[PDB]
């Protein structure tokens, strides 16, 4: 139901080894946290977690 | 009376972002509508798909009017109907300003 | 004998050197970002690389959005740039450049 | 009776005779400092200093972070704090439809100049010494004060102005010259909230970081 | 009568909208009694 969106433009760098491969309803490659994970978006000036 | 205030055409605002949001979103509909043909996806995933992408993409437009309305142009009669209450609701506000 | 309670500092100045913080600081015509502090990202995944799904289309698709609306504001910020009311970053005003003039 | 102890927060074993003490209330909070005997009670002493739960007879030793006067000093009080008016519920013919109260925080004790009285025909006020009393942590510190004005200590202490902000934390003294209306210290604050407040809407766009701001 | 209501105790712009530079380099109305 709600959709995490992008702060602004940027890299996404996160840490693949605690996430497991999976495959959306939608039928697209996704990945799936079972834990808490901390998403950093590398932009111009700042970042966001 | 004094104020007389009006609707006009001009005056109906959308958000700044929705060239960008629907462009997107029919970009996505035939990529997903490319892989079906090639057999890379299965109907019921293009239809969950065709409904979702879409939902999610009109509502972030439906919230997104408000904020665009007290931050931007905050005297907007449409605005001004809405958010005091005495004419429209936000249903039928999103309607005639977004999707 | 002043304790560490009290501190003297007559004539005390305070002052932006750099143009770019006084423009902030007065509200003159400046750019979101300093161009000093910008720096590029390094290199992104390329399309190649991305999923299907993410993938841009090699062939430019069509679109009923692909042209820019016309309004009001972009008319009148075109006409203030011109004769040197207020600057623009480009000759094009852009969406936030509008989005500012309709509360300003 | 002058008595001094340990610097432990916990009671005193006993009760004192608030008659020669005064009552500076507080929030949550409520002060007692020595007064001895003057034709205006002006004159503190900081040797002596009780805190207590608003209206309760559990005295106790407050947190003194700074170093305090150990002689009668005449000051003056002034409270900082913030109305607040809410909405009561109204179950009655005539029920009141608002209600008020100070809810004072900080109690600023700034020190005569020369310890001279009120009614001398040369006052002054001695803005390097103030000592601000908190509610919310039960302290009572001194005051940072900068002292930024042309002429030192060879200046008399007639043109001046202390500027509070900060929530009772900056103080500065700079001459009633130079002051500024109620007006333009408004609209500074409202102009600096309102940019950043636009500047947040904004940077949600694609369009940021190409732009101008006009 | 909303609507009145509603411009009337609406107010104005208080910040960037009312004033184009900072006004920390620089009268209202007189004090009415």
């Amino acid at each position: 139901a709600e959709h995490v969106r992008a702060p602004s433009n940027g890299k996404i760098k996160f840490n693949e080894d605690l996430v497991h491969p999976t495959r959306t309803r939608h039928g697209h490659p996704a990945f799936l946290c079972s834990i808490d994970l901390y998403v950093t978006i590398e932009s111009e000036d700042i970042l966001h977690n | 009376t004094a104020t007389s205030i009006s609707l006009g055409i001009d005056d109906l605002l959308t958000i700044p972002s929705k060239g960008w949001l629907v462009q997107d979103a029919e970009q996505q509909s035939l990529i997903l509508e490319k892989h079906h043909h090639y057999g890379n996806v299965h109907a019921v995933e293009k239809l969950r798909q065709s409904i979702e992408i879409w939902y999610a993409t009109s509502e972030y437009l439906r919230q997104e009017m408000n904020p665009n309305f007290r931050m931007t142009d905050p005297f907007n009669p449409v605005h001004i109907m809405s958010f005091s209450g005495a004419r429209g609701n936000a249903s039928q506000v999103h309607q005639l300003v977004g999707m | 004998l002043s304790s560490e309670y009290v501190i003297y500092q007559p004539e005390q100045e305070e002052e932006e050197l750099t143009g770019y913080e006084l423009d902030k600081r007065l509200g003159r015509p400046h750019p979101f970002i300093d161009p000093k502090t910008k720096k590029k990202i390094e290199k992104p995944l390329t399309s190649e690389e991305l999923w299907w799904n993410w993938r841009k289309p090699e062939k430019e698709q069509w679109s009923r959005w692909q042209r820019r609306r016309p309004d009001v504001e972009t008319v009148f910020l075109k006409a203030m740039a011109e004769t040197g009311q207020v600057k623009l970053y480009g000759d094009h005003p852009t969406l936030t450049e509008t989005a500012l003039y309709r509360a300003r | 009776v002058f008595t001094q102890g340990w610097d432990s927060e916990k009671i005193v074993d006993y009760r004192i005779n608030e008659e020669e003490f005064h009552k500076i209330s507080l929030l949550d909070c409520d002060f007692f400092i020595r007064k001895p005997p003057d034709p205006d009670n002006d004159v503190y002493d900081f040797r002596e200093m009780y805190v207590t739960p608003p209206d309760t007879d559990i005295y106790a030793i407050p947190r003194v972070l700074a170093p305090m006067p150990q002689k009668y000093i005449r000051c003056a009080m002034s409270d900082y704090g913030c109305y607040n008016v809410t909405e009561p519920p109204i179950d009655a013919p005539r029920d009141p439809m608002y209600k008020s109260e100070r809810e004072v925080s900080k109690v600023f004790l700034t020190k005569h100049y020369r310890n001279r009285r009120a009614g001398d025909p040369e006052f002054a006020l001695d803005f390097e010494e103030i000592y601000v009393i908190d509610s919310k942590t039960k302290s009572i510190t001194r005051a940072k004060v900068v002292v930024t004005v042309p002429g030192g200590r060879n200046r008399d202490r007639k043109n001046d102005l202390l500027v509070i902000r900060d929530n009772g934390t900056s103080f500065k003294i700079i001459p009633s010259e130079e002051r500024d209306d109620p007006t333009t210290v408004i609209e500074k604050e409202e102009w600096k909230k309102s940019r950043q407040d636009m500047e947040r809407h904004l940077r949600k766009l694609r369009d940021f970081s190409v732009s101008n701001w006009f | 009568m909303l609507i009145g209501l509603y411009v009337l105790t609406s107010g104005n712009h208080r910040g960037i909208c009312v004033n184009r530079y900072n006004p920390c380099n620089r009268t209202k109305e007189p004090f009415f009694s």
